[PDB]
């Protein structure tokens, strides 16, 4: 029994922070379309307004060139009017499309408004939804437009503008209180009947907003003349209204056709459904009317009666009492004052009511990429920068050079031509490496120069910034461009870059006046707000090649000339919701950019509300310069009086010191470079902490300069901590203010809080890769890896497993590989050590195999299963705990017993059946396959001694998941069923097969049987216990080794012929296919190609008769699938497969293991990745860092170590 | 703004590119493109260009052009009353990697 | 004295003229605002699949860059299903911005859906304003997509592919024609005690059309094994579903928890 | 509810157009035709009736 008015404002609220915050949002869809397409509709109807005035209207080009004018009172009536429209429908559309508000309705719910809230009431009043209302919201724009037109019109008319209003358009009413209304009329008729003025222009009561108030309104100059004759306890002051209305004896009903002319007629006008309340006409509530008719009647309140605000109350009072309401709750949008509105309104009919402002639904959470603003508006962050600034050739030498403050003025460069101007050189720029580029040893001096120092530092700063091509969405090889911009030196400049690199994307050469490198870094920026590409490498460039005492003086006495700088840099570029999601090494934002090719001041300011900050809230500023005395003076002056505001009063309004530096002195000018050469020192300054002194003081300082520091705007030269304030954030400018003009300013930021997601990475063991392009490559890389240790050596605990995902994760493997691994960083660096002594005595490295090794997978029996059966495997890494729970789904559907607990408890293993122990065996095997398989080892080959041979089926495809599992499942079900325990037994001896049968008692086939030729010199045989025992006895007669296997069902004997037939019934269900490898089949003891081979009597066989591996092993030699380079995985619970092989192909060949009873699992698994590394596998390393979020950090490690040779 | 764009080998077709980029944007109103390639010194030297449809001949018979071109977006030129020639309605491209 | 039903489909029905019309779109703020939202969340949950499943995802910017693999059938499930519900969700959304029509009301409407729209229906049936429908449709495309997912991988443990697959999935339903739905379970019932499969791999009924038609599922190689013994005058026909749903014998509630366990919890 | 018809309103619903009738079978047959759904667009206001600016 609530109702809720809607109640709009009038021209006195001022909307100039409302227009503001609304351009500012972007979250919402509806908002931004209506806020684009409403200036559009101004344009037009502006465009067809009399010349007097178009002339005088403002020259725009959106709507945030309007706030700043209507701020100072120099806007004419029709843009004021139509700004507070579009303010007005703007805040309603928000607060009912993203503040999700229930939209009115006709049975709790009512529209009102006063002068200008009668036109977006009546929009408001037709639609029923957000949606509904746009199209009526631009109609309500344009007749706003028309009917301030018409008012400004009639007012200049009546009464011109006088000399000395400097722009400002005077104000045509004020407001009066001490006298009743009838009151103000009796004196307003005397002072007419005794002055004697033209009736169209007397004074006349605008309205009556109380018992006690009022407002008056006439010409400025007649209103002064009246207000002058009011005593001193009738207080008066002004209201923001430029134009008269509310005048019976002004307008006609002619004027509200024109001003409504501009809507289309129709039939399809959307009615009036909900009740719009209006105080002023003779009848309180409208109903039911048309759209046009609706705004017509609203035009006619506005401009030909006078409102009655003392109504508006007992009107909404009487609305609710007619209607059974008890309480009326205000919804007030842009209603200046609106607080009184609440008592007095329910002062008249019965209270209740108590708030319920709080949501607890505050918000829906949103789905996992939804929440970011959209594409347009993202703040750009920074990942990497790389330099080679002159004399310093790196950024942290560079840093030093900067913060110690020293000038590069050098009388010649050192080696580059003879002598007989100077400047600042490059100490090192013919420095270049020919072999890590493919390029001919003799090509390189047609290479410029400048080419291969921007090769150079972009893929350093590649390096540096953790991104390997073609490893994520956001850095695909397709979706990453160079912006490259060169200068007037004397098209390949970005080609190259994408060519080596093998970057597809766009690639340019922007050459513009004077911001050559900052307009490219804006478009690049744009071209990332727009999704053109989502990765950017920008970079200016200068070099010198073919031919004012300070370093380009800055802003003192002496500074007409200035110093030509050799510079380069290349940034890193990203999105910042993509590059947090990647977890790359943010260094900076950049908020906002903006460009001006004229103007001066008003940029700053415009590119300060486009980001919604305060202008103290900056804290430095940069400047680029060009070499002459009034472009400095001008630049400082310029960006210190738009920064630091002087107080009316004159005192210190801005509090934070406002430091200022400019790189022009300490290491000259690039001319193109000079951009990114600030945007570095800037970096440098972040990541430092540590505002560097200034130099220039050099035979002056120019305190002289105008507006250089009055009030917190020190440039003291000694460095001053800048420390981060908590929870806070700094703030950086960038102007680059050039004498053709291009005055582009963008806002630089410090990058987010890091994540905190510690989770200590529980793995024991870890492994760290170097990679090179040649030998002397790979023993620098090697000692700058050593030196970083040491440097490094006590960071803390949680150092070396980011360390690996660096150096394994989050670089290009080249070919010539070297690894280590250990438990701390003292292990690696002993490693480390110990690998670079072996290479600098005398050893050359070689490129491993061009394309890869090969591997052979190998699986093994159910002889070596125990306790916990890789449960540290299953209780890391998702994907296999995944898949066993899927088989454990599969498998209590399909009726065999549950296998989860088998590895989440590692207690049931006690007193597993033996059906239960066969199908973990499998699953185990299975899932362990698999997740090797993931990390990038592809089998060529695989075998399978025993009950694992299933296994081997799918590693082939020869089988599906769910087939082999079915058909071990039955295997096992079937022999736990139709036999008994306690009837056979096996025994392995190591013999030859002549000495067997020459010390045993019985042909073959009757007593034993040769169970498994495992190899060439053992042997395991089964069959009934007596003769178990009869054969051990016979043959430790001779003194022969042997033992008894504890395997309680003797597979591949006697036991299993009696349920051969349903075996072959149940085998004929599954589908058999081709294989993708070949399959070395002991039981046919051959090589398989075909599927033909695999029919259903293939598990019969194999499940009857003998093992045979000397034969199969044999064969597989014999055709060359095996030799002595492949490399042996066994996958298992122990290493027994690949003994066996060994033996076979022979001892030099390489094994490895997965899983061991004893030995750490990741100690193996470590040991085998490395292993597989230096062998040349491409295995990726991105998964298998996925489950470790700890060691999931980029560092910042050395520098690829260059062999560089001199050119040129 | 004023921008002397160069990629490879359609720097005109680039430029135009992002000049109707730029109009699409909002930043300007009007744009004027069109790039140029007159040659400066003659350095003449075999004595082919380019055979009638075919590729037994060696060169490629450059040749120059200083075109230029005015842009607006179109329903501005219909409310300005300008002679419009044609129309670009769409426009994309990629780099071809292989 | 009328009543408007809002019903979706299934997979059947081709969307790739409505997505492509869709993209088309530029004077709606809400479809163009969705559609290309849509995409950021889509590559979101896509980047949570299984390193096999990701692996087998083709690359993209936006969804024109699907439409012509959707064409093509070389698209996997885990994408297909969200694409459908895109598509649906998008084509409701301009029917009711821009077609200005009111948004379905509990006075005088009632929404339904069948094996994809079930899904949309929630979606549709809990906002009241297409503005307050775009976060909740989202929330559903992240559900499809991981259902898509679930179902995707519990069929290619089931069985794989073929070597002659060439991008292509092949097909797990078929529609069957002149039997009653009665005769032809009690006929699969037949066939599966005749042979001998494990109970995760013989034929089932999927849905029952009516007394004249009706659907069958299975695996593909099982399936055209089953289609075989259908003689005439049966008719059997091959749809378009690459996964195994509607199986009582292959999911149960822990795979619903899985799927839906993309909405956090909470009281709004 | 009480109502005595079913508009139909399929959204990429294959094979929808049998749909209509056979809800309508269930019903008392008084399913009024009223084919008609007028739908002539207010005309937009001058200036914004061009597409936004993008594309």
């Amino acid at each position: 029994a609530q109702m809720r008015v809607v109640a709009f404002g009038d021209q006195t609220y001022d909307c100039s922070e409302a227009v503001s915050q609304l351009l500012r949002v972007r979250d919402d869809a509806i908002v931004v379309d209506f806020l684009e397409r409403a200036p559009a509709v101004l344009k037009a109807e502006l465009a067809r307004l009399s010349s007097e005035q178009q002339e005088e209207t403002p020259r725009f080009a959106t709507l945030a060139e309007l706030v700043p004018r209507y701020r100072a009172g120099t806007l004419n009536p029709a843009v004021s009017q139509a700004l507070t429209c579009i303010a007005q429908l703007g805040l309603f559309i928000r607060q009912h499309s993203s503040g999700q508000e229930a939209y009115p309705t006709a049975h709790d719910s009512c529209i009102t408004g006063v002068c200008t809230g009668a036109l977006t009431a009546v929009a408001v009043g037709s639609a029923s939804s957000v949606t509904a209302l746009v199209p009526l919201a631009l109609h309500t724009v344009a007749v706003a437009v028309r009917l301030g037109a018409r008012a400004w019109e009639i007012g200049s008319c009546l009464a011109d503008a006088r000399r000395g209003a400097n722009g400002r358009y005077a104000s045509w009413t004020s407001a009066v209180g001490g006298i009743s209304p009838q009151d103000l009329q009796d004196r307003i008729s005397a002072y007419t009947a005794e002055q004697a003025l033209a009736s169209v222009s007397v004074p006349y009561l605008s309205a009556a907003v109380g018992p006690g108030q009022s407002s008056v309104s006439a010409a400025p100059v007649i209103l002064d003349a009246f207000l002058s004759t009011l005593l001193r306890p009738l207080t008066t002051t002004r209201l923001p209204i430029t134009a008269p209305y509310h005048a019976p004896h002004l307008f006609t009903a002619k004027d509200v056709q024109h001003v409504t002319d501009c809507l289309p007629p129709s039939e399809a006008w959307p009615t009036v459904r909900i009740p719009i309340i209006s105080f002023s006409r003779d009848e309180a509530v409208s109903r039911g009317a048309s759209f046009p008719a609706a705004m017509s009647e609203a035009v006619r309140d506005c401009l030909i009666r006078p409102i009655a605000l003392d109504r508006m109350a007992v009107s909404i009072a009487n609305h609710a009492r007619d209607l059974g309401k008890d309480s009326v709750l205000p919804s007030p949008i842009a209603l200046s004052f609106s607080d009184k509105l609440g008592p007095q309104v329910n002062s008249h009919l019965p209270g209740a009511k108590a708030p319920t402002p709080e949501l607890t639904s505050k918000s829906i959470p949103s789905a996992i990429g939804a929440e970011q603003q959209p594409m347009a508006k993202s703040p750009i962050a920074i990942l990497a920068a790389s330099g080679r600034f002159p004399q310093s050739s790196s950024m942290d030498q560079f840093w030093d050079v900067l913060i110690n403050g020293v000038d590069t003025h050098e009388l010649v460069p050192p080696t580059r031509w003879n002598a007989a101007g100077f400047g600042c050189w490059l100490h090192e720029a013919g420095e270049f490496d020919a072999a890590y580029f493919n390029m001919s040893p003799r090509e390189a001096p047609q290479v410029d120069p400048a080419q291969r120092l921007a090769l150079l530092t972009a893929t350093e700063a590649l390096e540096q910034a953790g991104v390997v091509p073609n490893r994520t969405s956001s850095t695909q090889k397709n979706r990453v461009g160079v912006w490259y911009g060169a200068t007037s030196n004397d098209a390949f400049i970005p080609g190259r870059v994408n060519y080596f690199h093998k970057f597809s994307g766009p690639s340019y050469t922007i050459d513009t006046a004077c911001s050559s490198s900052l307009a490219a870094l804006h478009m690049a920026c744009n071209a990332l707000w727009r999704g053109e590409v989502d990765t950017a490498i920008v970079g200016g460039t200068n070099v010198l090649t073919n031919p004012r005492s300070g370093n380009c003086k800055t802003f003192d006495d002496e500074a007409d000339g200035y110093c030509r700088g050799e510079a380069v840099v290349t940034l890193i570029l990203k999105r910042l919701p993509d590059a947090q999601a990647d977890k790359d090494p943010i260094q900076a934002s950049i908020l906002g950019i903006a460009t001006n090719h004229s103007a001066q001041q008003d940029l700053f300011q415009q590119v300060l509300t486009e980001t919604g900050l305060t202008a103290n809230d900056i804290s430095v500023c940069e400047m680029a310069g060009t070499g002459t005395q009034a472009g400095d003076s001008g630049e400082t002056t310029s960006v210190v009086e738009t920064l630091a505001p002087l107080n009316r009063s004159g005192s210190a309004v801005r509090t934070t010191p406002l430091y200022i530096g400019a790189v022009k002195s300490n290491v000259g000018h690039a001319e193109s470079a000079a951009g990114v050469s600030s945007l570095a020192k800037i970096l440098l300054m972040l990541k430092h902490s540590k505002i560097p002194p200034h130099v220039g003081i050099k035979t002056k300082l120019n305190h002289r300069l105008p507006d250089l520091a009055a009030r917190n705007t020190h440039i003291a030269r000694s460095e001053v901590p800048w420390p981060r304030p908590k929870n806070g954030k700094r703030r950086v400018l960038l102007n680059n203010f050039s004498a053709a003009g291009g005055n582009t300013c963008l806002v630089l930021e410090d990058a987010p809080e890091p994540e905190d997601s510690q989770e200590v990475d529980p793995r024991e063991h870890h492994i760290v890769a170097l990679s090179a392009k040649t030998p002397d490559s790979m023993v620098n890389n090697l000692t700058n890896m050593i030196t970083w240790i040491d440097k490094h050596s006590g960071d803390s605990l949680a150092t070396l497993p980011q360390l690996s995902y660096t150096t394994t994760a989050r670089r290009v493997h080249h070919r010539h590989r070297a690894v280590a691994t250990g438990t701390d960083l003292l292990q690696i660096r002993s490693s480390l050590q110990e690998q670079l002594d072996r290479r600098v005595s005398g050893e050359r490295s070689i490129p491993h195999p061009p394309n890869g090794p090969s591997f052979v997978l190998a699986f093994t029996g159910q002889g070596s299963a125990f306790a916990g059966m890789g449960v540290d495997l299953y209780k890391r890494f998702a994907s296999f705990r995944s898949d066993i729970a899927r088989y454990d789904q599969i498998c209590e559907g399909m009726s065999l017993p549950s296998i989860k607990a088998m590895f989440e408890d590692e207690k049931v293993f006690s007193t597993a059946s033996p059906t239960l122990q066969q199908l973990t065996h499998v699953c185990f095997q299975m899932a362990l396959y698999r997740l090797w398989k993931s990390l990038g080892v592809q089998a060529k080959a695989v075998v399978g001694h025993a009950l694992g041979e299933y296994a081997a089926l799918y590693a082939a495809g020869v089988l599906s998941q769910s087939d082999t599992l079915y058909l071990v499942g039955r295997r096992a079900q079937l022999m736990e069923k139709h036999l008994s325990q306690g009837t056979h037994a096996m025994l392995a001896v190591r013999a030859k097969e002549e000495a067997i049968v020459a010390a045993i008692d019985g042909p073959p086939g009757e007593a034993y049987e040769f169970s498994c030729r495992n190899g060439e010199q053992r042997n395991v045989l089964g069959g009934t216990v007596a003769q178990i025992q009869a054969a051990k006895a016979a043959l430790e007669a001779k003194k022969i080794r042997c033992q008894y296997l504890d395997t309680p069902m003797a597979f591949h004997t006697g036991q299993v012929d009696p349920i051969l037939p349903e075996l072959l019934q149940v085998a004929a269900a599954c589908s058999i296919q081709d294989p993708q490898i070949p399959v070395i089949s002991p039981a046919y003891g051959k090589v398989i190609r075909s599927a033909k081979d695999f029919q259903p009597e293939y598990f019969t066989h194999h499940c009857r008769s003998s093992v045979n591996m000397v034969d199969a092993l044999q064969s597989a030699v014999e055709e060359g699938l095996l030799d002595k380079n492949v490399i042996g995985l066994e996958i298992g619970p122990g290493p027994v497969v690949t003994q066996f092989v060994k033996e076979a192909v022979g001892t030099t060949m390489q094994t490895f293991a997965s899983i061991n009873k004893d030995k750490d699992t990741w100690q193996l698994m470590t040991q085998a990745l490395a292993k597989f590394y230096l062998a040349g596998a491409s295995v990726e390393w991105s998964r298998y860092h996925e489950d470790f979020p700890g060691a999931q950090k980029v560092l910042e490690l050395p520098a690829y170590g260059w062999a560089l040779k001199n050119y040129w | 703004p004023s921008y002397t764009i160069d990629t490879a080998c359609s720097s005109s077709l680039a430029a135009l590119h992002m000049a109707c980029n730029a109009l699409w944007r909002g930043e300007v109103d009007t744009a004027i493109v069109g790039g140029t390639n007159v040659l400066t010194n003659p350095d003449m030297t075999r004595s082919g260009n380019c055979k009638t449809f075919d590729d037994e001949a060696d060169g490629y018979c450059r040749g120059e052009a200083v075109v230029t071109l005015i842009l607006k977006r179109l329903p501005d030129a219909q409310a300005d009353k300008d002679p419009i020639q044609a129309s670009i309605l769409g426009i994309a491209t990629n780099h071809s990697a292989e």
